[PDB]
């Protein structure tokens, strides 16, 4: 997201003469640094995003409708731990109100 | 609504009309954060770029116009199918008021709430 | 026989692909994407290893960097040599480069494919089309090989 | 009431960056985004308690807390299907306190931690005397709702409810900390008059 | 409100037959048929003024506002040369007359002269009235009084009589 | 329960071309199928000579063996499109009566009761879903035909 200095508008990447030039509707063209060489990309092993369930896993201990398990909590020593089964991979994450998370959290 | 019916107005046009000036702030209204590097944020920013740069067959002349007044004029030309300085101001203010009335009426019915509406729209 | 006949497309033999918009010259150092800068090392090795295969003078300044999935290669019993040979045969306009085929854990296999102006001869092949759209089309063809 | 509430922060005060970073929770009433909150669950629970008291909040107002997204929604419009449900209370706070005390006892090495722990109990305030009063006409659903025995639930709020389909289930899991129920449902409630014929 | 400890609640001698009492109480409180009359009543009372208010309004200008609008009971007209009668639903069915009531409209009009009407309460027309609603005479009527009227006491109401 | 315990420890390794969830669902569906031995008790409680229902079923006049097993000895797993009850109620929930990500079979349409024994509320609800599906499919097929 290159932002024109004169106006806070997006610049198109011209891709001219091997150097990236950021053109704007008002002109004000800007040269492109080597950090801007990447045209596009795609990573096939997307799986399930962490932000996909970040908030849900954060709130899981306080949600009444979530499944519980009788395993003890290593941190706060509570008999019950909330169990969350997420993803087509069926990842099982054990969480607690104190903050403990079995998924390396 | 009866007015603006069957008109596929680009979103950033709507944002610019109600007061938004910079594209950075317009994208912020949708992503809530430009500094964050979460993959969701990057993918959303890419989609929003693609939507900004694409040219709508209608509203193309107005697309890049920096003046919101001119944007309100273009919209008024489209809807109308159904002193000049005071005339431009009068017509633009009236059209902006009617859009404020017909855009997210539950959010509010007065110009004071426009910014709030924008936020909601972005959400 | 069932394994042999089943279609295996290049798209499923990679983890990620990046369109870098870069040029490579055997004698002229060129700007490169930072996070992929280290790539240079293995590229040099390839140049040393294959005297016959050297960068042409027809490079179009567009680069496709591909990361291969070793697990899929082993499961499907596809060797890197076969992939390179098939890619070169199907696509003659592109210039192919690859890292060492050791497949040792911790050393991913990277393939750099540089477009040549042959792919861009008539950018307006049917109607005025930009270079980057042509590059995206070439990428799509490459993945479906 | 929500605007005056300290937890609710007006839209002008909050910033989109603050919402995204500080993990604030959006608050809606009838779909109108009124403000933000620091902890969605606490606000939802507090207003549910207020509804149970029946003074601050009318009993027929839907309070919904989404977990995938931190929004909290209050609904008071027409057309909301609603049904009474008996409330299930438990002693989870006492259970947690006893568990912490037992953990401390284990740390001390005294080995009586097993004695410190107490059984978990979940039940409903409905009793046979209440049933007799209902059949005698003394007690009505309004009286029950005025007390904490039962409350109205809508399809929106039903997403946050874990209901035992009968009192038999509640008794079966009476001492099961793994199956804390929020309500008890009389089975015949899942049928209409024509079906009940 | 503090509640008694849950450990002291004694309901172990509770059976599904006892739980049927809760269903009975719920049905009694809500009723078999409800909220149709309630929806109509909120319409009649607040919604009709609400909508008519929503419909406010060399160039002589005369807008139209409806600040005050009052509905009435059926008020059967031209009976024995009488404008007002306590129209009973049975009469509406037997005669076939619609069980509707007059609607009076009174308001003020804006006056603009760019280059206003005064209306006393008048009946533009009559509006259908649901049976069992507040406007209907059957409301607040005893079952014996329902029989005296002629309607079946067991009928729960909630249906219009028209055409 | 053994399959569920395997799931908690992550032992389930799906085969090629199947996700972990799909393999788990298939394993659960296979495990919950009734055996043929279910008919042993039924044939032990009825006298074929003087049983009207059995004589009607066996002679082909009316009914079928599954009908007898459902009336007596249990309905068993409910299947829609050769699939268990999908979580439509909410994310990870099938009905308001079960927790999110419930692991028991009963939460996904397994009926341990028979029609004579009596069905609980969730079991009745699942049966209702299945019957309405049969009716809707019949209507759609009639129209299309
Ligand atoms: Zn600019
Ligand atoms: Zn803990």
């Amino acid at each position: 997201m290159k932002i024109c200095k004169a106006c806070s508008s997006c610049m198109v990447r011209t891709y001219v003469d091997g150097n990236i030039i950021f053109r704007c509707s008002c002109g004000e063209s800007v040269q492109g640094d080597s950090q801007n060489l990447l045209v596009s990309s795609k990573v096939y092993h997307t799986g399930e995003m962490e932000d996909k369930y970040k908030i849900f896993i954060k709130n899981a201990p306080f949600d009444p409708t979530n499944c519980q398990i009788k395993k003890d909590c290593p941190n706060c020593h509570l008999d019950y731990l909330t169990q969350i089964c997420i993803g087509s991979q069926k990842i099982i994450i054990l969480v607690c109100r104190c903050g403990y998370m079995s998924n390396r959290g | 609504s009866t007015k603006f019916s069957k008109l596929r107005i680009p979103w950033y046009l709507i944002f610019r009309m109600f007061g938004m000036t910079g594209d950075d702030s317009i994208i912020e209204q949708v992503v809530f954060d430009l500094e964050s590097n979460s993959p969701v944020n990057t993918f959303m920013i890419e989609i929003l770029e693609k939507s900004i740069h694409v040219l709508d067959p209608i509203f193309q002349p107005v697309q890049h116009e920096p003046n919101r007044e001119k944007i309100i004029q273009f919209l008024s030309e489209k809807v109308s199918k159904f002193s000049d300085e005071n005339a431009v101001q009068y017509l633009n203010e009236r059209q902006l008021t009617i859009l404020d009335k017909i855009l997210l009426p539950h959010m509010g019915q007065t110009a004071d709430t426009r910014v709030r509406k924008l936020r909601f729209l972005g959400l | 026989i069932a394994n042999s006949i089943e279609l295996i497309t290049f798209e499923r033999l990679i983890l990620q692909w990046h369109l870098l918009y870069e040029t490579y010259s055997s004698t002229k150092k060129n700007v490169m994407y930072p996070d992929f800068a280290s790539d240079v090392e293995w590229m040099t090795d390839f140049l040393e290893n294959h005297p016959l295969l050297q960068p042409p003078e027809d490079i179009a300044n567009w680069c496709i960097r591909l990361e291969l999935n070793k697990t899929t290669m082993i499961l499907k019993s596809i060797s890197l040599e076969s992939i390179i040979n098939s890619l070169r045969a199907k696509h003659p306009n592109t210039y192919i480069m690859h890292s060492v085929e050791n497949t040792a854990s911790g050393i991913p296999i990277i393939i750099r494919i540089y477009l040549r102006e042959s792919a861009f001869r008539r950018s307006t092949n049917t109607r005025m089309a930009t270079d980057e759209k042509i590059a995206v089309n070439v990428v799509d063809k490459l993945l479906n090989s | 009431r929500l605007l005056s509430d300290p937890a609710i922060q007006q839209l002008a005060d909050v910033s989109n960056k603050d919402i995204v970073r500080k993990g604030l929770a959006r608050v809606f009433i009838n779909g109108e985004w009124i403000g933000c909150c620091t902890n969605a669950f606490e606000l939802a629970q507090r207003y549910r308690m207020f509804r149970r008291e029946g003074k601050i909040v009318h009993p027929h107002t839907t309070i919904y807390w989404d977990s995938m997204v931190d929004e909290v929604e209050f609904w008071l419009d027409v057309g909301r299907l609603t049904r009474p449900l008996l409330i299930v209370d438990n002693n989870i706070e006492k259970y947690n306190q006893a568990c912490y005390k037992a953990a401390e006892a284990r740390k001390k090495g005294d080995k009586d931690w097993e004695k410190h722990k107490i059984p978990f109990i979940q039940n409903t305030r409905f009793t046979s005397q209440m049933a007799k009063d209902i059949l005698a006409g003394t007690l009505t659903l309004e009286d029950l709702v005025a007390q904490g025995i039962c409350e109205f639930i809508t399809p929106e709020e039903a997403e946050n409810c874990l209901v035992a389909f009968s009192i038999i289930e509640l008794r079966k899991h009476k001492h099961d900390v793994t199956r804390r129920f929020t309500h008890v449902d009389v089975p015949q409630a899942i049928l209409g008059l024509a079906a009940l014929v | 409100i503090t509640y008694g400890p849950i450990e002291t609640v004694d309901n172990e001698e509770l059976t599904e037959a006892d739980m049927l009492s809760f269903i009975s109480a719920a049905v009694n409180s809500t009723g078999l048929i409800g909220y149709n009359i309630k929806s109509f009543d909120d319409l009649m009372d607040n919604g009709i003024p609400q909508i008519v208010k929503q419909m406010f309004n060399e160039s002589v200008q005369i807008q139209f506002n409806f600040t005050d609008v009052n509905i009435e009971r059926p008020q059967h007209r031209n009976y024995s040369q009488g404008n007002k009668i306590n129209l009973l639903p049975n009469k509406a069915r037997l005669c076939g007359l619609s069980y509707s009531g007059p609607v009076n409209l009174a308001a003020e009009v804006i006056l603009t002269a760019h280059y206003r009407a005064s209306i006393p309460p008048f009946q533009v027309s009559t509006f259908p009235i649901m049976r069992g609603s507040n406007r209907c005479h059957t409301h607040h009527l005893s079952k014996t009084a329902k029989k005296e009227i002629g309607e079946d006491p067991n009928e729960p109401g909630g249906y219009f009589i028209a055409r | 329960e053994e399959i569920n315990n395997r799931l908690l420890h992550g032992d389930i390794m799906p085969p090629i071309g199947l996700t972990t969830h799909d393999f788990y669902e298939k394993l659960q569906l296979n495990a919950l199928k009734f055996p043929d031995r279910i008919l042993k008790p039924i044939m032990n409680s009825i006298n074929p000579e003087t049983n009207g229902l059995f004589q009607m079923v066996a002679t082909g006049a009316k009914g079928s063996n599954p009908n007898m097993i459902h009336i007596m000895a249990g309905i068993g797993q409910i299947e829609i499109n050769t699939q268990r009850i999908q979580p439509q109620f909410s994310f990870g929930r099938t009905l308001v009566y079960y927790p999110r990500f419930a692991l028991e079979a009963q939460a996904y349409g397994f009926i341990c009761n028979s029609y004579i024994a009596g069905l609980t509320s969730p079991e009745f609800i699942f049966g209702e879903m299945n019957g309405r599906f049969d009716l809707i499919n019949k209507a759609l097929s009639t129209s299309s035909t």
